[PDB]
């Protein structure tokens, strides 16, 4: 149409101009009108400077710059901003930083034209690490706040410290996870920290099993809204939760030692046919978790 | 767009 | 300790091991050598699967694994080594081959050459172990497809670095046409029409 | 004596019988009247209904609507998720669930369109791919079109029209109301008179007949009076047709034969008023000045006696019985009246036993709809510009808890829904499958029994700006959201909130809801589930001996109740169907969901073996038989899981 | 990088100041 | 039962999967039938189903094995079995996508709950990808792009906010998932989301 011609004639004057102070005032006005998809389509290089200079102090503008790159398929450049934004000093909630690192991990998982394979994985590894930590920090804060053992005065002091940037595993372990005797989250920290120590890893597994057995036996004794599960069932849940979440690392999930422990617990605490349980529930647990048959039989031997 | 009206032959059997 | 930390110290230590492997009571020594050569083979494939360092460092790892799979492995002792050797390759899977396939027909001149020749040793040693998982992975990664496409205009490419590169390229395709399963994937690539546009004949 | 899974199967059987004994409509709407309401703010966690989404009318018909010269009309096909608009001699359908819908137009019509409806086809006339028949009435003709609403592939039913070469002259009587029966009978009526017409249509061409005919089932002689229709209403379960006139006369017709229709009752407003006078309570809300603006038939599966509900423009619901003298009915009588609620809608919350028979909160009622098992929608036109929506449902919880039978009243939960001003309500239709908890009046209205079998009822509300979706909220939905309000709140605030549920639904029903929400049923969600779990533990009660014999805890009853409701569809059902070597009774996808639900329950029990009292091993006789009964229930679950796993293997 | 130090922490079960 | 497995076993060792399936299916060994049927389908999931193609000739045998395995209530372990019926759904997702039935194809992918569309589901969907058969993770790249291109097309035809929100969801999922061709895919996904705004 000639209507469509006068449209293209008009937006060529605008997009081609060399006055970038005009472009900035134009991009600022496009947002105020909610014309989001318009900013993205612009191929001028004055838009990149505007969005980059605004991403530095506005989370919701760094959002578009990341959208700008991902519609153009510059996936690495987006994860590069999403990661550098989660590590920022900006006022961003922890659960948003979990999204950022989760998107960054995806955008840095696929090849992007021009950028190396090493720099692609160099960023995916960094983002994945932080996401694992941030998930611990989130699951930790969630449990600390709901912990009756903690004073309501301290809970506010924690929430301000945790609900924001991602802290070191050292800070998460000492001043919080280990004190509260959160044995399951202590193991996730060992895994996320590549913590080399066979004993303490095993000692923590023993405490995690016992504390789990207790919470389930107290429940069964009380029944408590629905019929609670028998002890080994809740213990089995707390291992599966680690197994999927650990991705079955040999350091914090050593079948060489842990399987005897679970089999020992199944005897010393009488989780067997007496209570209607499958006597081979320790074997059934590890096999279905992905442990090789050739190894399980090697341990029972 | 005027809806395409498929024929009676398909509609009613047999 | 520096397998994937920094790409500067490994370079000086990666080339010394390369030449050392080529310049090569006796039973005790033979076991220690073969033992470390097997351990040294793991850290190489581990770095290739993660695409660490620059293309230069990534090229040295190809030469080390090349002679290892060509001289060391190539008789009960041989079967045990060959069996366990394939296990390491299968551990990574497509993640490792994907990195090697991307190195080929790339910007660097020596990395693409070493990577192309490396694939020949993998498929060669795999057949000795009627099918093969290595050749199957190449088809899923779209490596055979792009490889047959590059056959066009071969006259332009063909001592010189470009000449030696093409030698390994055509040499690899020749190996896939020896197994029964290769004819299926290779024939579907329509190689007859690719070699005609080049007008080499 | 009896083994574990056998004892548990007994509890399940008894529990099934309990749910199927939920009071019938006749027994809590006994002769007399009621004004029993508990009103709830629209935004409350206790709201019986709420708006879930709205779909704007597509702009391309707004253009056509303003291009109208004389007549325009809107309507709903809620059962397939389509809406329609007619502009003069043109018709346009579209799927309102779709975001950028295509217009399906039909502009062959020569004269102004006055009514359109979507009806089941007559069997053995069309190819099986035709799901419906589209009846289009103009000022000149009644036109039939073939329709296929097959489900390609993601949201709504892809829709195609087929011509049929079937049309009848419209005749002298206007057509504004078209209704259809299960078996494809098509009845017509309008605003020229009270006559009811039927359209016949055939496969064959015959020399003496025609493919398509129209007859008048009424035949009047001379000596007429001005009177016309307001609506037509079908009840297939009794083969009845009801008409409502402008003088508020209710006529009942019986489809005695496959092509016969016979007037068997005519009840004018005077008769309704005489009946109403002989009731203990007369009221200014129902006089000879009052109009009946809508009817809603009550199916035979919901009630034996009460056939029909009639809505007055003052907001009174009249429930009429009908009886044979011996079958068609010959008499109709006004038995029970539900008077309007008192609370009017407010912006600011306000501070909250005799019969209230004078409320004007529903004056005037312009439109009204009732859906089984008692969902009531009233379009109140207080102002000439914006409608208020009054919506109520039976208080199922209190109704089934109430004891004895003589204490039963028509308790209700209500709320006001405001759809933002300036838009007028046109029609309200059911989008989900018709509700039914049982196949007879007893047990029919038990919403509680089916909250995991059936999708909650959804309703499309058509206005002149769009379609609003209203969803019924179940017990578990209310319980979950209420708990959501207790997360940040105190400790003894949960106890407070739980007691509200107990005082209404009863302890067992309440704990069963907590169990369900703990298992992921329900509308941070983890905090809510943990809260539900906590309630299931702390409020589940304990086993005690009566006046050997033991009374199990409410926690046990709750578990048996929840488990029973998960398997109620298949428990007494045959596993297979045989014609010569074939079918499975319960569908494959439903067995998977039933299994997943049961395995979720089992998992919750194990994952809390320690803290659920009675699960771990153990005055004593009480706690011991509690432990035995819970064990029995758990062995039944794994047996249920195995059994289903086995049937899935068979047909694999 | 993880470093356990049970020595000097902050009492998680006591308010501040 | 043994020889049919013996004959099926060698033909399996000779990469003759399409035969080993027919043979294993002759002995009603669904553990192996569905295993092999998973391998023959994954390569052909995103391909174009055209008359006499290798997709039709494999899809049509897989469906003839789905009916006979449901009518007779047969099934392998849930891992092998879940993947087998999952691929069959995806094969339907691309057959509808390649035909232009965008609305219908969008509905299918939504049921599978494989790709998150609301930000709340990202955490759980991401965890599920870890233990799903690699025959599925392989085709994740083409699924994200088709789903994106689906939303992409529907955008050019409030609703705009809803598509925009879903567009974002796919990106963050892909960002947190390490998979095939994550480089080219994650980039294209981001570009298509920018054009929407």
């Amino acid at each position: 149409t000639l209507a469509a011609t006068k449209r293209m004639e008009a937006y060529n004057v605008v997009n081609d101009s060399s006055d970038e102070v005009f472009h900035f005032d134009l991009y600022e006005w496009y947002i105020e009108k909610g014309w989001t998809d318009r900013i993205l389509s612009i191929d001028s290089p004055h838009v990149i400077t505007y969005l980059q200079r605004l991403a530095e102090t506005d989370f919701r503008h760094a959002e578009l710059l990341c959208r700008f790159y991902t519609t153009r398929s510059r996936f690495f450049e987006a994860a590069q901003v999403q990661t550098n934004l989660a590590k920022s000093d900006l006022n961003i909630s922890l659960k948003d930083r979990i999204i950022l690192l989760s998107r960054a991990k995806g955008n840095a998982s696929v090849n992007t034209i021009g950028i190396s394979r090493q720099q692609q994985q160099q960023l995916n590894h960094e983002a994945s690490e932080l996401l694992e930590i941030a998930h611990i920090q989130d699951d930790l804060l969630e449990r600390l706040v709901a912990d009756p053992r903690i004073p309501e005065e301290r809970k506010a002091e924690i929430e301000e410290f945790l609900d924001g940037p991602i802290r070191t595993l050292t800070d998460l372990f000492n001043d919080y996870a280990d004190q509260a005797n959160y044995y399951d989250l202590c193991l996730l920290i060992f895994h996320a920290a590549d913590f080399h120590n066979p004993r303490t890893i095993l000692d923590t597994w023993n405490n995690l099993i016992n504390q789990s057995h207790f919470e389930a036996e107290q429940r069964r004794e009380y029944w408590p809204i629905a019929e609670p599960p028998l002890p080994y069932v809740y213990v089995s849940q707390q291992i599966q939760l680690i197994a999927h979440r650990t991705s079955l690392d040999s350091l914090i999930f050593p079948v060489n030692s842990l399987l005897p422990v679970v089999c020992a617990y199944a005897i010393n605490n009488g989780q067997d046919a007496s209570i209607g349980a499958d006597p081979c529930w320790p074997i059934q647990l590890f096999l279905n978790l992905g442990v090789p048959h050739a190894l399980v039989v090697q341990v029972l031997e | 767009r005027k809806a395409k009206l498929l024929p009676m032959e398909e509609a009613l059997l047999p | 300790a520096f397998s994937s930390l920094k790409s500067d110290e490994a370079f000086e230590l990666a080339r010394v091991a390369k030449v050392l492997l080529w310049k090569l009571e006796q039973f005790t020594v033979g076991n220690l050598i073969g033992d470390k050569l097997f351990q040294l083979f793991q850290l190489c494939l581990s770095a290739i699967s993660q695409c660490s360092g620059t293309p230069e460092l990534r090229s040295l790892y190809y030469s080390i694994c090349y002679r290892y799979l060509t001289a060391v492995v190539d008789t009960r002792s041989v079967t045990n080594a060959r069996a366990r050797t394939l296990k390491a390759i299968t551990l990574y899977g497509d993640r490792l081959l994907n990195v090697i396939c991307d190195d080929a027909y790339g910007s660097d001149t020596t990395c693409q050459t070493a990577a192309m020749i490396l694939l020949n040793a993998l498929v060669h040693t795999s057949r000795a172990s009627v099918d093969c998982p290595i050749i199957d992975a190449l088809n899923r990664l779209n490596f055979i497809g792009v490889l047959v496409d590059s056959l066009k205009e071969i006259l332009n490419e063909w001592a010189s670095p470009s000449q030696q590169y093409t030698s390994a390229k055509l040499a690899l395709l020749l190996q896939l046409c020896q197994t029964r399963q290769g004819a299926k994937y290779v024939l579907q690539a329509n190689l007859f029409r690719a070699l005609e546009q080049s007008g080499v004949f | 004596d009896l083994p574990p899974v056998a004892k548990a199967a007994q509890v399940v059987n008894q529990t099934l019988q309990l749910d199927d004994s939920y009071p019938d409509l006749d027994s809590y709407c006994r002769p007399g009247a009621s004004s029993d309401y508990e009103m709830q703010s629209s935004d409350s966690s206790w709201a019986p209904f709420h708006v879930v989404r709205h779909h704007n009318i597509p702009d391309k018909v707004f253009e056509h609507l303003n291009a109208g010269e004389v007549f325009t009309k809107l309507g709903l096909f809620a059962e397939i998720g389509y809406a329609w608009a007619s502009i003069d001699s043109s018709l346009f359908l579209w799927d309102y669930t779709h975001p950028n819908p295509e217009l399906i137009g039909y502009e062959e019509a020569t004269h102004t369109i006055t009514a359109v409806a979507l009806v089941p086809p007559k069997p053995g006339v069309f190819v099986k791919t035709i799901t419906h028949v589209l009846v289009v009435a103009t000022t000149s003709e009644i036109i039939l079109l073939g329709v296929s609403a097959t489900p390609t592939p993601s949201g709504s039913k892809s829709l195609t029209l087929y011509s049929t070469r079937m049309s009848v002259h419209r005749g002298g009587s206007d057509v504004s109301f078209i209704v259809g029966t299960k078996d494809g009978r098509i009845f017509l009526g309008g605003e020229s008179d009270t006559d009811i017409h039927e359209i016949f249509y055939q496969q064959e061409e015959r020399w003496f007949s025609s493919r398509c005919g129209k007859i008048n089932h009424s035949h009047p002689f001379g000596s007429r009076q001005q009177e016309w229709l307001r609506g037509l209403y079908v009840d297939d379960t009794r083969n009845l047709l009801y008409s409502l006139s402008n003088r508020s006369t209710i006529r009942t017709y019986h489809m005695e034969g496959p092509e016969k229709l016979t007037k068997v009752i005519e009840k004018d407003k005077t008769s309704c008023l005489r009946d109403f006078a002989h009731m203990a309570d007369s009221s200014p809300l129902f006089t000879d000045k009052t109009n009946i603006v809508a009817l809603s038939p009550i199916p035979a599966t919901e009630a034996s006696k009460l056939h029909l509900m009639a809505l007055t423009d003052t907001g009174c619901r009249l429930f009429l019985s009908a009886t044979s003298s011996a079958l068609a009915p010959q008499s109709m009588q006004l038995q029970f009246v539900k008077f309007p609620p008192r609370e009017s809608p407010t912006r600011i919350r306000t501070l909250n036993s005799q019969l209230d028979k004078t409320s004007r909160a529903l004056d005037p009622s312009a439109l009204g709809f009732r859906f089984s098992p008692g969902y009531f929608f009233d379009v109140v036109r207080k102002h000439p510009n914006q409608d208020m929506l009054f919506v109520s449902a039976p208080d199922t919880g209190r109704i089934k808890v109430t004891q004895p039978a003589s204490a039963l009243k028509y308790f209700e939960q209500g709320t006001w829904i405001e759809l933002e001003n300036g838009n007028r309500t046109i029609e309200i239709g059911l989008t989900t499958a018709p509700f039914a908890a049982a196949k007879q009046p007893l047990g029919f209205g038990n919403e509680l029994a089916v909250q995991f079998d059936q999708v909650p009822g959804e309703f499309a509300v058509l206005t002149n700006t769009g379609v609003h979706i209203v969803r019924r909220r179940r017990l578990v939905d209310i319980f979950a959201k209420a708990l959501g309000n207790c997360v940040s709140a105190s400790d003894d605030a949960l106890e407070r909130e739980v007691r509200k549920f107990i005082n209404q639904y009863g302890r067992v029903e309440t704990i069963a809801a907590a169990l369900a929400v703990a298992c992921g049923q329900g509308s941070m969600d983890r905090n809510t589930e943990n809260l539900a779990r906590a309630a299931f533990i702390e409020y589940g009660g304990q086993p005690r001996l009566a006046a050997e014999s033991v009374r199990l805890s409410s926690r046990h009853d709750a578990l048996a109740l929840y488990l029973t409701r998960l398997v109620r569809t298949l428990w007494k059902a045959k596993v297979v169907q045989v014609g010569s070597g074939s079918d499975i009774s319960s569908t494959i996808p439903t067995l998977v969901t039933i299994q997943e639900n049961v395995e979720r329950l089992r998992n919750f029990l194990e994952a809390n073996k320690s803290t659920i009292q009675g699960l771990a091993p153990p005055e004593d006789i009480a706690n011991q038989k509690e432990h035995q009964a819970l064990h029995a229930l758990q062995k039944l679950m794994e047996s249920i899981s195995e059994g289903i796993s086995f049937v899935l293997m068979l047909f694999d | 990088k993880l470093v356990i130090n049970k020595d000097m922490r902050t009492d998680l079960f006591s308010p501040p100041n | 039962k043994p020889i049919i497995n013996k004959v099926a076993s060698v033909a399996e060792n000779k990469g003759l999967f399409e035969e080993a399936a027919k043979l294993y299916d002759l002995a009603k060994n669904a553990d192996k039938v569905l295993e092999l049927m998973n391998k023959l389908l994954s390569p052909v999931v995103p391909q174009i189903s055209a008359p006499q193609s290798n997709k039709e000739r494999l899809k049509n045998m897989a469906l003839s094995i789905a009916e006979r395995y449901r009518a007779q209530g047969i099934s392998a372990n849930k891992f092998v079995d879940s993947t087998f019926y999952l691929l069959l759904d995806l094969i339907t997702f691309f057959d509808e996508y390649h035909s232009g039935h965008i609305d219908r194809a969008f509905d299918i992918i939504e049921r599978l709950k494989l790709v998150p569309l609301n930000q709340e589901s990202v955490e759980e969907r991401v965890a599920a990808f870890r233990n799903f058969s690699d025959e599925i993770r392989h085709n994740l790249s083409e699924v994200l792009l088709a789903t994106m291109n689906i939303l992409f097309t529907q955008f050019k035809r409030d609703r705009d906010s809803q598509l925009r929100s879903q567009a974002r969801t796919l990106i963050t999922f892909a960002g947190m998932i390490p998979y095939r061709t994550s480089g080219d895919t994650n980039a294209r996904l981001v570009q298509m989301e920018v054009l929407m705004n």
